[PDB]
């Protein structure tokens, strides 16, 4: 435990954890000469954390 | 007749054009696979569109 000093009474640490949404997926397979199709959705989260 | 042939046909290219549709109408086209039991060569086989 390397000493270390403050002026302050309390110590809060504030962790603001993040879940990235991962790059996935493969691009869809079709024949020349076609309307392409879409994607699906994805979700990112955040949470946090007090101490 | 035996030290001199005469001109004769070798082969031969008959080509076509495509099939058209209407420009302002606008194609929507989707791929979909083939029923295999079809003789799908059957359907291909002449030049003109």
């Amino acid at each position: 435990f390397p000493e270390d000093s403050t002026f302050a009474s309390e110590l809060e640490l504030y962790l603001l954890r993040t879940q990235d949404a991962e790059q996935t997926g493969m691009t869809f397979v079709h024949q020349v000469g076609s309307t392409s199709l879409p994607v699906e959705a994805r979700v990112a989260k955040v949470d946090l954390a007090k101490a | 007749m035996d030290k001199v042939k005469l001109f004769q046909t070798i082969g031969r290219v008959e080509y076509w054009e495509r099939v058209p549709r209407l420009h302002a109408y606008g194609v929507f086209a989707l791929p979909f696979p083939m029923d295999p039991d079809v003789n799908w060569a059957q359907w291909f086989t002449g030049p003109h569109p």
